[PDB]
């Protein structure tokens, strides 16, 4: 079939019964770095099963007036489990990801979500309203952490770029009439074979409700949204002591 | 003497017991095989029907 799926990796498993296939980012699977492309000389580590597993980060509430949220990678995991420990202890980093978004409702609820992956998603500021002020986004806005951050101008995605063209990026829709989950597989996206896991963020994940949630009075009003994700083919290098940030 | 078709082709008298299951030797516990990750749709062994 196609509507039913089960994803198993490491010591975790995700089952679903309202799937909509699986999107592979740019038609490419995650992979390790080859010997002709690597530039550092020390032997990298590949912890395998202890880091390649599904992590559930947090839950958000979908309301009739919600605007949207974004998460930054791998900032969400820089402080979770063995993956977070390895990312703190090492200088270099390289991995892909497997994202699963959970959101379920009844057959009498309606609404649509756009789930997209935008690499190098630099967040711009409002520049003081008039535009004569040279401002930069603060820490809680550029690197919100594992708790996410809410969009202020979802029509421009806080960067002056229209949301109507966000579908050129790897994406899936969560339409409550049809499905209740989304899966996007992202390979490693960078111009360098290895990069820092703490200073640099590779991509950002966007969840914006295009069609407002609506239901009749009496039905369940609490509709949560959940994010689950698993690193794939992780490598680390340049071992030293741990650094907090 | 059987001459009618419903008696000729009848299944009355089958005394043998149809067994759906058979016994297999098991001197030790069952071994565990190597397994790896799987990311695909349509094939789900986790979901059952009690």
């Amino acid at each position: 079939s196609d509507r039913v799926a089960q994803l198993t990796i490491g010591n975790s498993t995700i089952t679903t019964q309202e799937a909509a296939n699986i999107i592979v980012g740019y038609g490419e699977w995650p992979s390790y770095c080859s010997d002709s492309d690597a530039t550092a000389v020390d032997k990298p580590t590949r912890p395998d099963v202890s880091v390649n597993r599904f992590y559930t980060l947090d839950t958000k509430l979908w309301e009739k007036s919600s605007k949207g949220w974004y998460w930054k990678f791998p900032d969400v995991l820089t402080e979770t489990g063995v993956f977070g420990q390895n990312a703190q202890f090492h200088y270099l980093y390289r991995s892909g990801f497997c994202i699963h978004v959970q959101c379920n409702a009844s057959k009498f609820h309606q609404g649509a979500l756009l789930v997209a992956v935008l690499p190098e998603y630099v967040i711009g500021s409002v520049a003081g309203g008039t535009g004569t002020e040279d401002t930069h986004p603060p820490y809680k806005q550029t690197q919100p952490g594992a708790d996410g951050f809410e969009l202020q101008h979802p029509y421009v995605l806080d960067a002056g770029i229209p949301i109507s063209q966000l579908t050129v990026c790897p994406h899936q829709w969560i339409n409550l009439r049809t499905n209740n989950c989304a899966t996007i597989i992202v390979p490693y996206i960078n111009a360098l074979p290895f990069d820092s896991a703490l200073n640099h963020c590779n991509f950002g994940l966007l969840v914006v409700p295009i069609s407002p949630l609506d239901y009749d009075q009496g039905a369940t009003p609490v509709i949560p949204i959940t994010i689950t994700l698993a690193p794939m083919c992780s490598e680390f290098a340049g071992l030293r002591q741990a650094v907090t940030q | 003497g059987d001459r009618v078709a419903d008696v000729i082709e009848s299944s009355i008298g089958d005394s043998v017991s149809r067994a759906l299951t058979r016994a297999l030797p098991a001197p030790t516990g069952q071994d565990t095989q190597v397994s790896s990750h799987r990311l695909d749709t349509g094939k789900v062994p986790a979901l059952q029907a009690a």
